[PDB]
C-alpha cells in the first residue's frame, strides 16, 4: 500500500523538494512521485503539494525543467510526469517501454529537450523528450549500466559507467561515440564538476571516490570516503563546490576539492540514496534514505 | 504444444501479474522471489538490522501455484565472486537466503546466471545449498550462446571489437558452464537455460551445447524480426535452431519488453506445428530417448512372450530375410530341377516362428521345394511353435526343442537361417552359435547371414554420462556401471567422428584355429573441441549377396525397429581439442563359460582398461 524506500530527493530552482520512492518489499512492489513546497514537512504524505501512484518502482528520476519529471522504471520504461498548471497534481505525458529490463539511471541533457537512460539490459538510449522516441540505441557495455551522467554544458557529451568496469566518455558527434577513461573496483557513481567542464569524480564499490580529468588519464587523486559502495555524488551550488557523497554504509560525507572530510552524518539507519543542496541556503543539504527519513543537514562552512 | 514461460523482472502485484501471463498463454512465470533492487546487509549495523518484512508472503499463492507456475530468479546484485570481500560475504548469505526461500515454497526451478568466467564461489554456495536439507528443485543456469562482451556494438573508439576468428574464444560460454558443472560434481539438479541472441554464432559454437542438459531456451523479444503484417518472426537460421530445441523438448522462455503489436508465443506454436512429422522409427522410440536398458542375452536367458511379439512386428527386417532366402533358392535350384530338389532349410533360434513364416513366403515366390526345421532352445517359445506345427504348418516344419550346439541333426543342411544378432552384431554370441552348427551344414551349404560387422563412433553427452553415473548399485563395484554396454536410443548426444568398423565375422568359417577373440585399434579424427563420454556401437549384416540389414546411421535400413544403438561408456570423461585424434582399443574375450568386451582409450590420453576379465560384465555361453 505504501512506499517506505525513498529513492530520490531533488530541489528545483525555488526550493520545492521532489521525492521519488518505491516499495521494495511487501505485497506490492509499486512506486510513487511526490512534490513538497514545504521541504520541512517531508516525508509526511498529508503535508505535500502533489503526489502520484506509479505502476512500478522508481529506480531513478530527474527534473525536466521546473514542471516535468523523468522516471527510470523497474518495468523497463522511461516515463515523463508533468506537474499540472496549479501544481497540485502529477500527470503522465509518456510511458515508453523501449528497454528490456529495469531502467536504473537517467540524466537530462543540457538543452533539456534530450535525455540519456541506462538499463540492466546493458543498453544506453538517447531520447527526444518532445518527440517521445529513442533517437539512438547504444549497446557499448558488457554488463548492467550503473550510472549515466549528462555533461553540464554540452548536449552531446556524457559519462556512463558499468559493471563491465568501464567508464565511457561519450560524444555523439563521432562515428564511434564511446571512449574508455581509465586511470580497480567497479564504477558505481558519476559526478560531473560544475566549473571544470573537463573534470569529473566517480565512486567505486569499495567506498573510494576518485577525481578524474578527461585530458590526461594519469596522476588521478583519490580517497577512501566510505566502507561500503558509493551510491551517489552531488556537488554543492557554491562557486567553489563541496562534494557530498552518499553510501550503503548508511553515512553521508561532505568533502572539499582536495577530498578531505568536512562533514559526516550518521543520522541514517538504512541506505543513503540521494542528496540535494538547497537553492535558497547553500549550507543546507537534504538526504533521503531507505529508512523513510528526509534529514536536513547544516554543513559546517 | 510448446511449454513456454514468461521471464519478468518487475512484478508489482503477484496474482495480477500471473493472471495476465496466463491470459497471454504462458504455462509458467520466472520472477524474483525478493525485490531485484532491495539490497540487503547481513554483517554491519545499522543496515543489518533493517526492520519490516524481507519479501512478499507465501500466502499470496496456493501451494500448487508455487509448485508448478513460479520459477525463481537469483537477485542480480548477488555476486559471490566479486573481488570485494564484503560483497562476496554478503552475496553468500543473500544467495542461501534466496535459495532457501525458493525451497520453502517448493518452486519447481530456480534461475542462476553465468555471466563471467569465474563462478567458483557461486558453485560452492549452490553445492552447499544442494547438500543442506530436503528440496529437490531444479537449478537453471542462464548462460548465453555469445557472451555480451563479444556481441557489443563496435562504438568504443579506443577499444575495438576484434574482426579475426577466435575458434576457442567464440566457445567461451560453454567453458563457463563446463567449469561450473564440473565444480558442482555433475549434479542432476543443475541444467542449462540457454540464451539465444540477435545474431547467432558460428555452428561450432552452437554444437558445443550438444549432449548438454538443456532444460530451457531463452528467446529475448529483440531477436524477432517484423513481418509485412507487423507480427514478430525469426530468421531461417534462428528457426533451424528452434527446430533442434523442439527435438530436445526444452521449455521456451520469452524475456524482455514488448516491441510488436502472445504474438511471440503464436510464432513458436506455428513453428512447432509445421515441423516434419515423426517417421515409424521416431514414433516407435518416443519414450525410449536416452533411456538406458540392459542388452538382451537370449542365449543365457529365455525371452518373454512380449519380447518376441515386439521382434515379430518388424515387417522390413522379415521382408529382407524373405528375399535373402528367395535369391538363395533360385541360385541353388535351377528351374529344370524345380520339383526334383527339396532344400533342407534350418532356422536356428526360431523363437515363435517369424523366420519360419518368412521361409514359407520365400518358397512360394521362388517356386522351389523346402524341408523346414525350427530349432529353438527356449522351451516356452517351443510351446508356441508346436501349437502352430499342429494347427497350421503340418509335416512341412519339424520343430526341434534343443540348443543348436547340442543337436544331432537327422540330415545335413542346405541353408541355415538365424537372427542371433545384437545391437553390436556379435554381442549375443552369434559367432559361437553358428560355429557349433557348421558340423550339420553341407560342405557347400549357405549361412544366412553370411557376414556381420560391428561399428563404433566416439560420442559426447554429459546427459548420458550422468545417466550411467546414476546406475550405481549397492553390493557391487561402485564404478561397475561404467564397464558394461547399454542398449539405448541415443538422442541428446554428439557424434564426434564417423563410425568405423570394429569386428567382423563370416559364416561359414571353413578355416581351423578359427578363434572368435578379437583386438582392434581405431583412430578417430576429431574436428571440434569437446568432452568424450563413450562410444556408440552399431552393426551391419550381409544376409545374402546385396540383401543387407544395418543400424549404422548413415546406412540405416529404413523403418527397422528391432535394434537400437549400444553405448560403451568410459569412467572418466576426456577432453578433446580441435584437430586431436581419439584412439580406442577394443577386445572380444572369452573362456569356455563366458564371452565379454574390454576397452580403453589410448589417445589423446589414456583411460584404464574397462571391464578387465569381465569383472563387471560377461555374456554367458
Ligand atoms: C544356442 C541356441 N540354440 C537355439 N536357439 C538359440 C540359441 C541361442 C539363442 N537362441 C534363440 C535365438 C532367438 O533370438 C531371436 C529371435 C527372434 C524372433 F523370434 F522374433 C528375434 F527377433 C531376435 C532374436 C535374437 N536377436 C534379436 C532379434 C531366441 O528365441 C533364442 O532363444
Amino acid at each position: 500500500c505504501m512506499e517506505r524506500q525513498l529513492e530520490a530527493a531533488r530541489y528545483r530552482s525555488d526550493g520545492a523538494l521532489l521525492l521519488g520512492a518505491s516499495s521494495l518489499s511487501g505485497r506490492c512492489w509499486a512506486g510513487s512521485l511526490w512534490l513538497f513546497k514545504d521541504p520541512c514537512a517531508a516525508p509526511n504524505e498529508g503535508f505535500c503539494s502533489a503526489g502520484v501512484q506509479t505502476e512500478a518502482g522508481v529506480a531513478d528520476l530527474t527534473w525536466v525543467g521546473e514542471r516535468g519529471i523523468l522516471v527510470a522504471s523497474d518495468s523497463g520504461a522511461v516515463e515523463l510526469w508533468e506537474l499540472d498548471e496549479n501544481e497540485t497534481l502529477i500527470v503522465s505525458k509518456f510511458c515508453k517501454y523501449e528497454h528490456d529490463d529495469i531502467v536504473s539511471t537517467v540524466s537530462v541533457l543540457s538543452s533539456g529537450t534530450q535525455a540519456v537512460s541506462g538499463s540492466k539490459d546493458i543498453c544506453i538510449k538517447v531520447w527526444d523528450l518532445a518527440q517521445q522516441v529513442v533517437l539512438s540505441s547504444y549497446r557499448a557495455h558488457a554488463a548492467q549500466v550503473t550510472c549515466v551522467a549528462a555533461s553540464p554544458h554540452k548536449d552531446s557529451v556524457f559519462l556512463s559507467c558499468s559493471e563491465d568496469n568501464r567508464i565511457l566518455l561519450w560524444d555523439t558527434r563521432c562515428p564511434k561515440p564511446a571512449s574508455q577513461i581509465g586511470c580497480g573496483y567497479l564504477p558505481t557513481s558519476l559526478a560531473w564538476h560544475p566549473q571544470q567542464s573537463e573534470v569529473f569524480v566517480f565512486g567505486d564499490e569499495n567506498g573510494t571516490v576518485s577525481l578524474v580529468d578527461t585530458k590526461s588519464t594519469s596522476c588521478v587523486l583519490s580517497s577512501a570516503v566510505h566502507s561500503q559502495c558509493v551510491t551517489g555524488l552531488v556537488f554543492s551550488p557554491h562557486s567553489v563546490p563541496f562534494l557530498a557523497s552518499l553510501s550503503e554504509d548508511c553515512s553521508l560525507a561532505v568533502l572539499d576539492s582536495s577530498l578531505s572530510e568536512l562533514f559526516r552524518s550518521q543520522a541514517h539507519r538504512d541506505f543513503v540514496r540521494d542528496a540535494t543542496w538547497s537553492p535558497l541556503n547553500h549550507s543546507l543539504l537534504t538526504t533521503v534514505g531507505w529508512d523513510h527519513q528526509v534529514v536536513h543537514h547544516v554543513v559546517p562552512t | 504444444r510448446v511449454s513456454s514461460g514468461r521471464d519478468l523482472n518487475c512484478v508489482p502485484e503477484i496474482a495480477d501479474t500471473l493472471g495476465a501471463v496466463a491470459k497471454q498463454g504462458f504455462d509458467f512465470l520466472c520472477m524474483p522471489v525478493f525485490h531485484p533492487r532491495f539490497k540487503r546487509e547481513f554483517i554491519q549495523e545499522p543496515a543489518k538490522n533493517r526492520p519490516g518484512p524481507q519479501t512478499r508472503s507465501d500466502l499470496l499463492l496456493s501451494g500448487r501455484d508455487w509448485n508448478t507456475l513460479i520459477v525463481g530468479k537469483l537477485s542480480p546484485w548477488i555476486r559471490p565472486d566479486s573481488k570485494v570481500e564484503k560483497i562476496r560475504r554478503n552475496s553468500e548469505a543473500a544467495m542461501l537466503q534466496e535459495l532457501n526461500f525458493g525451497a520453502y515454497l517448493g518452486l519447481p526451478a530456480f534461475l542462476l546466471p553465468l555471466n563471467q568466467e569465474d563462478n567458483t564461489n557461486l558453485a560452492r554456495v549452490l553445492t552447499n545449498h544442494i547438500h543442506t536439507g530436503h528440496h529437490s528443485s531444479m537449478f537453471w543456469m542462464r548462460v548465453p550462446l555469445v557472451a555480451p562482451e563479444d556481441l557489443r556494438d563496435d562504438i568504443i573508439e579506443n577499444a575495438p571489437t576484434t574482426h579475426t576468428e577466435e575458434y576457442s574464444g567464440e566457445e567461451k560460454t560453454w567453458m563457463w558452464w563446463h567449469n561450473f558443472r564440473t565444480l558442482c560434481d555433475y549434479s542432476k539438479r543443475i541444467a542449462v537455460a540457454l540464451e539465444i541472441g540477435a545474431d547467432l554464432p558460428s555452428n561450432h559454437v552452437i554444437d558445443r551445447w550438444l549432449g548438454e542438459p538443456i532444460k530451457a531456451a531463452i528467446l529475448p523479444t529483440s531477436i524477432f524480426l517484423t513481418n509485412k503484417k507487423g507480427f514478430p518472426v525469426l530468421s531461417k537460421m534462428h528457426q533451424r535452431l528452434i527446430f533442434r530445441l523442439l527435438k530436445l523438448e526444452v521449455q521456451f522462455i520469452i524475456t524482455g519488453t514488448n516491441h510488436h503489436s502472445c504474438s511471440y508465443l503464436q510464432y513458436l506454436e506455428y513453428l512447432s506445428q509445421n515441423r516434419p512429422p515423426p517417421n515409424a522409427y521416431e514414433l516407435f522410440a518416443k519414450g525410449y530417448e536416452d533411456y538406458l536398458q540392459s542388452p538382451l542375452q537370449p542365449l543365457m536367458d529365455n525371452l518373454e512372450s512380449q519380447t518376441y511379439e515386439v521382434f515379430e512386428k518388424d515387417p522390413i527386417k522379415y521382408s529382407q530375410y524373405q528375399q535373402a532366402i528367395y535369391k538363395c533358392l533360385l541360385d541353388r535350384v535351377p528351374e529344370e530341377e524345380k520339383d526334383t530338389n527339396v532344400q533342407v532349410l534350418m532356422v536356428l533360434g526360431a523363437g515363435r516362428g517369424p523366420l519360419v513364416n518368412a521361409s514359407l513366403r520365400a518358397a512360394k515366390q521362388a517356386d522351389r521345394r523346402i524341408k523346414l526345421y525350427a530349432v529353438e532352445k527356449n522351451p516356452n517359445a517351443v510351446v508356441t511353435l508346436e501349437n502352430w506345427q499342429f494347427e497350421e504348418w503340418g509335416s512341412q516344419v519339424t520343430v526341434v526343442s534343443s540348443d543348436t550346439r547340442e543337436w544331432v541333426a537327422p540330415e545335413k543342411a542346405d541353408i541355415i537361417v538365424s537372427e542371433l544378432l545384437g545391437s553390436f552384431a556379435d554381442n549375443e554370441l552369434s559367432p559361437e552359435c553358428l560355429d557349433g552348427a557348421q558340423h550339420f551344414l553341407k560342405d557347400d551349404g549357405v549361412s544366412i547371414p553370411g557376414e556381420y560387422t560391428s561399428f563404433l563412433a566416439p560420442i559426447s553427452s554429459s546427459k548420458l554420462y550422468n545417466e550411467v553415473r546414476a546406475c550405481r548399485e549397492k553390493d557391487r563395484d561402485p564404478e561397475a556401471q561404467f564397464e558394461m554396454p547399454y542398449v539405448v536410443r541415443l538422442h541428446n548426444f554428439h557424434q564426434l567422428s564417423a563410425p568405423q568398423p570394429c569386428f567382423t565375422f563370416s559364416h561359414p568359417n571353413r578355416d581351423p584355429m578359427i578363434d572368435n577373440n578379437r583386438y582392434c585399434t581405431l583412430e578417430f579424427p576429431v574436428e571440434v573441441n569437446t568432452v568424450l563420454h563413450g562410444f556408440a556401437g552399431y552393426f551391419e549384416t550381409v544376409l545374402y549377396q546385396d540383401i543387407t540389414l544395418s543400424i549404422r546411421p548413415e546406412t540405416h535400413s529404413p523403418g527397422m525397429f528391432s535394434w537400437f544403438p549400444i553405448l560403451f561408456p568410459i569412467k572418466q570423461p576426456i577432453t578433446v581439442r580441435e584437430g586431436q585424434t581419439i584412439c580406442v582399443r577394443f577386445w572380444r574375450c572369452s573362456n569356455s563359460k563366458k564371452v565379454w568386451y574390454e576397452w580403453a582409450v589410448t589417445a589423446p590420453v589414456c583411460s584404464a582398461i574397462h571391464n578387465p576379465t569381465g569383472r563387471s560384465y560377461t555374456i554367458g555361453l
